[PDB]
This record gives structure tokens, sequence and C-alpha cells, in this order.
RNA sequence: GUGGCGGCGACGACCCAUUCGAACGUCUGCCCUAUCAACUUUCGAUGGUAGUCGCCGUGCCUACCAUGGUGACCACGGGUGAGGGAAUCAGGGUUCGAUUCCGGAGAGGGAGCCUGAGAAACGGCUACCACAUCCAAGGAAGGAGGCGCGCAAAUUACCCACUCCCGACCCGGGGAGGUAGUGACGAAAAAUAACAAUACAGGACUCUUUCGAGGCCCUGUAAUUGGAAUGAGUCCACUUUAAAUCCUUUAACGAGGAUCCAUUGGAGGGCAAGUCUGGUGCCAGCAGCCGCGGUAGCUCCAAUAGCGUAUAU
């Protein structure tokens, strides 16, 4: 029968992606894009040799297949390739809400079949599972997904809209992909669609790593220094040794006092290095150990390379150790309880993190996710003995700061060797840079301009900031980095709210641009503003349940969301500064959107080879924007000492404080007011 | 498979994108940026 | 005229009778065992009154009463290949005949429950016990035989045309029922040829312990010769049947080396510039597709589509 050839340079990603031990991406665009997968899935099956691959299948609302044996027999009540698919490989459909249930599984194959409900959690979270020579499949089957992909690459600036929200993220998605290195656009038939610009130049490599290397150096050279040489065997990665001799070679410490914090994000081995640190101080004469989380059912794979550590080295299973379970429904198959008895009596005790009593007689107290404990809870567990401290990248970082002041002996380790894949894979790096999760080491130090006199507001424009352009990159990365940094938690959703949530605004503090100057101002302050009201939010809505007043709620005022300032610059008064630039904005004392494409016209639209429209300016002075008329402003914040002063030296006044404080934190949420009927209320 | 290559058994828009002569990436680096609505375009 | 009278059917319906039965009784009659002689009242054994339940009569059951009942005329107890029988019809060269009738019980294991004229259901359900399957881990659904002999296909296929059965029905349905496969354990019948002619030779054949005695209307020749017959096989068409196969008919091809070539067991003959062994110079035993060079289908006997060997007897 008739057979189509398929560009070799499919082949080739995939058979370079398994042999580099690094993921690539695949965008197949049209409605026929399952069966897209299904060629997808068995070119990777030929190339793997470990096993059959695994399948991870992701969508939001509907599944066209029924995926359950027994229906979708009775539905079809001749032959389909799909149909076959279905049945033969092993799929795990999970929702994009239910994402959290797929966290700690490893897939081969992720696909995410609905791209307009994408977002930033999802990303980072589905990639994460993907592992080695994998494929990262995305589909865009929607007509409307189709023409903004076509309305982007006749013209870099025009955009396709219909109508409400914009969409940026999806647009600087479609925009990224052309910067990666392993990525392939695809259609319904196995045509390749030339726009990254690296696609021509794909090569096969000819037919072991220099951090593999240095590990099976130390997998030798430690066996003669042992038992501290077994762990090292048990290791995988060459960071997740240097961290088990640090450890270790605090334990050996003859001092009450010592510290060893393990800074490891997520991907990399964290649970690992401390369940073999755990096996260490057992090897040890540690005799009584304690192991602190916020759940018990948080530690799991902390007592399973406790059980490898023992398992490697003697402790069989009830001839040295006995291990007791949960024994309860809630928090189920959790070991708090372990005792070894081969050296005299040891045991290893679980307790909840409001146990600083019952830590009289510690040696040694091993406290995991540590950020996600209440600050004050933290202090009480320190005492006179040594502790283990691992904290998740992506306040703590104040409480080791004080640790460098100091007594108690420091010792700061981190982890940057992905356990799942090979390192500088590229599919990594373009989702960082795409959701801004990472920030750079060191910051310039610059000059310092004098504070409430001579520092001008202005008007940061949302469409211009997140173009691709390399300037607008950097700029929206300054912005986020100083947005992140700041006391408020952060979470990667944070910037589709910056970019797609509507009545929302952007205001940036900067020294006075000489006319002659660089490319990029520095930022020093940043401050969101969101209107609520006339012009149904927390301000709004939870004044009129309070208070039942029948008037409020007619009035238009907005809430400051975020303000931050530069933390070399913290305490000076750039955000004082600020907000009265604001209260002037908005009181009316300053005296007073990119092109967008027709329906009808998206196939009218021919290439223009050289960008002709101009684009709205990135910055906009307040003169030049007309304001709205705000009757209030409103904050809402985890009510601390700090920020207290703060808020009511700018005249802030509270109107409620939350009962119940905060589980993460222990914080109790503050609404404050500043505009006769703030006089009743506060009363 | 043959050792060489790979035999295996809206659209007008489609064909559009495959007669591409200009990439995107060439695309955005032409591009320029204009700050403070009056500058050096940057790009 | 919101006149009055009417035919032939279909369906349903109280009761009586009838048909098909079903269920309790009466009488008659069962194999071995006495080294089972007494048994029943060991949760009623016999009988009386009243009552419950049941379709009805009744120790069937329950209350209150009497002390009854069976037994050498064998009670009671224990046994008993209780696949095998029992019958039936039909028949000249002895019958390789034919068919029918059952003692119950169960539906993963013991209880409880629902319908109907008829079931304590060949079928639902609930609780307990035991198994096992799917999942997004939350929950959900369930009730037999083959090989172990170098050896696993009927564990199937076609049809309601016959016989009969169920249904609202002349027509629908029936794995009830009918049709179709291999096969030196064995039994029976039968081919692989028959008929003539010519030519050339001179010797058959029986008896006989090497001499011999009888004897001929023929014998032999891997000789030649001739034109009649036929089936193994190949291959049309009817008939058959629900459809087809099979049997019975039948058109055309189908034999001289008729090579269109019968076997198994037993006993003999023939041999070189060949090999080995032992000697009684030239011999004997065993054996001989093998040699100097060369590589392009002898005879006789017994049984006969059948015939040997080993072990035990
Ligand atoms: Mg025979
Ligand atoms: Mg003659
Ligand atoms: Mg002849």
């Amino acid at each position: 029968m008739h057979r189509k050839k398929v560009d070799n340079r499919i082949r080739i990603l995939i058979e370079n992606g398994v042999a580099e031990r690094q993921r690539s991406l695949f965008v197949v665009v049209g409605d026929r894009g399952k069966d897209q997968v299904v060629i997808l899935h068995h070119m990777l099956s030929k190339a793997t040799v470990k096993a059959r691959p695994s399948v991870l299948w992701c969508y939001k609302k509907e599944l066209g297949f029924s995926s359950h044996r027994k229906k979708r027999m009775r539905q079809l009540q001749q032959d389909d390739p799909f149909e076959l698919f279905i049945a033969a490989t092993n799929i795990r459909y999970c929702y994009y809400n239910e994402t959290h249930k797929i966290l700690g599984n490893t897939f081969g194959m992720c696909v995410l079949q609905d791209f307009e409900a994408l977002t930033p959690n999802l990303l980072a979270r589905t990639v994460e599972t993907v592992e080695g020579g994998g494929l990262v499949v995305i589909l865009l089957r929607t007509m409307n997904s189709l023409k903004q992909l076509y309305t982007v690459t006749m013209d870099v600036h025009s955009r396709y809209r219909t109508e409400d929200v914009v969409g940026r993220f999806n647009e600087r998605f479609i925009l990224s992909l052309a910067s990666c290195k392993k990525c392939l656009v695809i259609d319904d038939q196995l045509n390749i669609l030339p726009i990254s610009s690296h696609v021509a130049t794909m090569e096969a490599l000819p037919p072991l790593g220099p951090s593999d290397l240095e590990l099976r150096e130390l997998k030798e050279s430690l066996q003669d220094t042992q038992p501290v040489g077994v762990l090292v065997d048990c290791c995988k990665t060459l960071d997740q040794a240097k961290a088990v001799l640090k450890f270790i070679e605090g334990i050996s410490e003859k001092t009450l006092r010592s510290t060893v914090a393990l800074t490891a994000a997520r991907g990399r081995g964290k649970s690992a290095a401390l369940g073999l640190a755990i096996a260490g101080a057992v090897a040890f004469g540690y005799s009584n150990i304690f192991v602190t989380s916020p759940s018990p059912d948080n530690l799991h794979t902390l007592f399973e390379f406790v059980f490898k550590g023992f398992d490697a080295l003697q402790y069989q299973e009830h001839l040295d150790y006995e291990i007791i379970q949960s024994l309860n429904p809630e928090f189920n198959k959790a070991v708090i309880r372990v005792n070894v008895f081969r050296e005299h009596r040891q045991t290893i005790q679980y307790i909840h993190p409001a146990d600083a009593v019952k830590l009289g007689q510690a040696e040694l107290v091993v406290i995991d996710e540590a950020a996600a404990i209440p600050l004050p809870l933290v202090k009480s567990l320190l005492g006179p003995y040594l502790v283990f401290m691992a904290s998740t990248i992506n306040l703590s970082l104040k409480l080791i700061q004080q640790l460098r002041q100091q007594a108690r002996t420091l010792y700061e380790v981190s982890l940057q060797e992905s356990i799942r894949y090979a390192p500088g894979d590229a599919v990594e790096k373009w989702l960082n840079d795409l959701l801004c999760l990472d920030c750079l080491n060191i910051t310039r130090i610059v000059s310092g301009c004098p504070l409430p006199e001579a520092c001008e507001l202005y008007y940061v424009n949302r469409d211009t900031l997140f173009c691709y352009h390399k300037a607008s990159e950097v700029f929206l990365q300054r912005l986020m980095a100083l947005y992140v940094a700041s006391h408020y938690k952060n979470s990667p959703n944070d910037l589709q709210m910056l970019s797609d949530a509507p009545a929302h605004h952007l205001f940036c503090l900067l020294p006075p641009v000489p006319p002659t100057q660089n490319a990029l101002p520095e930022v020093l302050a940043v401050i969101q503003v969101c209107l609520e009201g006339e012009i149904g939010d927390l301000i709004p809505w939870t004044v009129s349940e309070q208070f039942q007043d029948p008037d409020f709620g007619g009035l238009s005022g907005g809430r400051v969301v975020r303000i931050a300032v530069h933390p070399d610059y913290q305490g000076m008064g750039y955000g004082s500064r600020a907000l009265q630039l604001l209260q002037m904005y908005y009181e009316g004392r300053f005296p007073c959107e990119i092109h967008t494409v027709s329906s009808e016209a998206v196939s009218l639209l021919e290439e223009v080879i050289t960008p002709r429209k101009d684009l709205p300016p990135l910055l906009l002075k307040l003169n030049e924007r007309p304001a709205e008329r705000l009757d209030y402003l409103g904050v809402s914040y985890g009510l601390t000492p700090r920020l207290l002063k703060f808020w009511k030296r700018a005249g802030f006044v509270p109107v409620y404080l939350r009962q119940t404080p905060n589980d993460l934190t222990g914080e109790h949420s503050c609404i404050m007011l500043k505009t006769g009927w703030l006089a009743a209320f506060w009363k | 498979y043959d050792k060489d290559a790979v035999y295996v058994d809206t659209h007008e828009l489609v064909q559009s994108l495959i007669s591409t002569h200009s990439t995107i990436d060439a695309k955005m680096a032409s591009s320029r940026v204009t700050l403070f609505s009056d500058s050096k375009p940057l790009g």
C-alpha cells in the first residue's frame, strides 16, 4: 500500500535524547493529534531498551475514549489503531486539578491534551515526572489555538484574541518554543513546521559524565574509609555523596550544638540524603533520634532510605531492628517508631512539630520540610543537641543567617544534579526560564538615590512586558526576582495573575533617569494594585458581611496586593514613597493595547518579514495615563510586628483580624483601610 | 525501519505554516522595543 | 324516533361433571446373616379425649390420661460388584434381533426468603463462611475434562426435511431429535491375466547308500508371433438429500516387459594379479560391490495380502 516517508529529524531527535538521557518536547497541531501519539509512542519503544514506556495522560474536563474495558466495548457495539493503543499500553489518567496525586511517581511519556487550560503549576508538576529519553507531547486541537499560532508566525507583533482575558501566557508559551533546543512542531501528518530555526541543523550524534566520573572515583576511594563508604555506594549521584560526608562529619564532632542544612529543591534527591544520614547515626553510637515533619504521611521515602541504609549494613528486618507502624486509619502506613537493638538500645521516634517537650533527652533531631512549620516552632526544636535541617527551594533564610552570625556549628550543602535525568537538559532549562523559577545568585550593587524627594512612580504596560523581546525579558526577570523575594510566599501561579487576571495594574518606582542612560533602569520598588467594587474580593465582601453596611459595596477602591523593596535597599524608605505617589495619583492630583486581529482577517494577513507596527511603550509616565477615582485603599496581610508598624505609619486603619491562624505560617490575616464611614468601622 | 528512513503505512492554513520563508526566531531578532515612549530602539 | 329486533366468531368468568394426573391408605409377595434373642417408651413407643397445623383422615404435632405394641410362625440389628438388571414386541437356513423402564439427591458451603394450578424450584434476594476479577485507590461486579501409552482436531460442523413438544400460533422456536469423520485387535469376498500360433533343439521322469533298475503319444527354450477381454486409475451427467456426501445407474479415456513389476521366512550355487589367519610345498578356515587403470534383475522350498522374532507357558 502507498506509504509516506517520515523525515529522519524525528527519529534523530528521539535517539539522541535516549542516549543523552535528556527529554525532548513535541507539539502536535490538529484535531487528529491522538493518532500522532500512537506513532510517537511506538518509536520511543524502539529506541528505549529498559522497559515498555509508561504513558501519563492529562486532560481538563472531557476524554473522548472511555478508558473502561467493558464500557468502550458496548459503545463500539472496522478496526482502529487508537483502540489497540489504549488497551495495550499502561496509561495513568489524571486531571488538571488532581495533579497532586502524580507528584511522586515517574512516567516514561507525558501527554498534555488541553492547551487552553495550561497553568504554571500543571507544567512544573507534569514535566518533572518525565525521565531520561522520554517525550513531552502537547496538543493543539482547537481551531482557536491553531489561528493563534498562525497570527504570531505571520507577524510577531500582531496577535489574535477573541472578544475579557487576554491570555498572554499562552502567547508567551508559543514564542519560547523557538529558543528550546529539543522542540519539534508537527502536524496531523508527520510534517515538521520550520519555525524553531534550529530544526534545520539537527543531526545524529556519533555512538558518562564529569560528575558521574567523580562519583565512581569516590565509590572506589571510599572503600578504604567506611561505614561512610557503604552509604555512598547506595548513593546515585555525586552531589548526594558530598552531602552524606558532610552529615557524618557533623555527627562525629565532639560538640553539643551543631547544625547541617540541606538545601535541595524538587527533582534532586533530598529525603534520600536524610535517610542515609540517619542510618549513619545509627551506625555510630547515637541512641535517641527524633524525626519531625508536619505530617507522618509526608515522610515515607525518608524511612525507606533508612531501611536501605539499614539493609545494606547488617540490620536484618526482624533480628536487629523492629518497626512499629501507624496502626491508624488516618495517616496510615507511616512508620512513626523505629527500634534497633543490635548496639545496646537505640530508637527513632516521630513526633509532632509542636513537641518541644519530650525533647529533654535528645542526641539527634532531624527536621524535614522545615519551611512548612511555623517559624516560632522551629526555634524551640533547636536545643542543645545536634540538629539536621532540610528545606526545599522553590524567615528560614533569616534563621540560617543568624546561625552564620553565631556557638552552633553551621554546614550548608546544596543539590544541583537531578536524579531522574542528566544535568543540562534543554527542556528543564527552557521550563524554568518560562516560569521564572530561578533567581540570579549575585545581584550587582548600585548607588543609592535620595529617599523621599527625587523618585517618580511609573506605569508598567502589561502587554509590552510579556512580549518575548530580550530587553523586556530582562526587565520582567528583575521585577519577578524582587516580586518573590518579599516576605510573601512564592507560587508559580502568580505569574499568570500578572499576565492574565484583569483589573490588575503594575507600578514601579525608579531613580531619576538621566537623559543618556543604559537600556534598563534599576528598579527600587514594585507595587501591584487590584481595583475592586463598582470599578468582588476580600476587601468588599468581608467588610459587607461583618459590618452589615448597606451603602458600602457601592464604593470604588483598590487593594495593594504586593509591595516590595530591594533587600539591600530595605528599611530606608522607598516603601513609604511609593504609597504617597499612589494616593496623589488616585485622588486626581496628577493632571491626566497592541494591534488586535479581526476574526475574518486571520487568513487575510500576509507575511511581514520586518515588523512595522509601533508597539505600546514599556513604561508610561503617570501624567500621560488617566487615573480612575478610588474612594479607599486596602491591604490584606498576615499580621506581623514589622508590617503592622509600616502600614500604620502610612495611614491604614485595621477593620478586621481573622480569628484562626494560618496553618503554614501561624499568622492571623488582617485587613486595613485608608481613605466618616471608616470611623464607624473602627469603633 | 529499513536502517535509512521511516515508512508509515484548516488544512489550507497548515499548508501556509509549511511554506514559511522566515523563521519565527529571525522574525523575533529583527523586532525592536521602545522605552519611555521615546528612545533608541533596543532591538 | 339517545325507535324496536337481530348472524357468525375471539377473549375472560362462579359452580357441577369429565380428562390428565398428584397425594394418603387396604390386601398379597422380597436376598444373606442367630457366633444379632429380644426390642420399643434414647425428646412418642401403643391406645383414649380435646385442640394446633395441614388440601384432607391420622401421634403429624402439642396439653391431660392409661401401659401398652412386636417377637423362634425369627421380632430387632447387621449386611448384600440390592454399571448391572427387569421387561416387552417381532421372527422359515439354529436372533451377532429391536426397543423401554428406575432408588434419590445437589447446583462454592450450611440457614432464611419471593411466585405459581402444580417446585420447600435446573431459576433471584438477605446475613455468615470460602474463593477470585477491575480501578483514577473513593469503590464496583461474580457462582464442566484432557494428558500422564513420541502423545490432547466430534471440546466441532449442517438442519428443524423426519419423530414429537411449547407458545397469542396452520407459519415461530427446539445442541429434544435427524445428518456427516479415522481404523493389518478382528470377520468375510477378490485382482496382479486368459486364449491360440510359429520356429529350433533332443532328452524327460520315478526308484536307488556312488556299479544301477524301470520308462516314454512328449519335454525344454528369460525363444519369437497375433488380435479378443477387462479393471486399478482418470474424468461428464442424472438420481439421492432441508443442502450435500454415500449406494445404485451411466457418457468418454484407461495393457505387451501387459515396467500399470507381492511380500515374509528357510536352504543352496557362482568369483579376482583382492585382504586376514593357520598350516599338511600347490592346502584349509573365515569371507569377498573394496582388484592395475578408470564414474560416464541366480536357483529351490513353505505360506500368500499376509508373514516372522523374543519371554512365559
Ligand atoms: Mg485383515
Ligand atoms: Mg511346446
Ligand atoms: Mg499381444
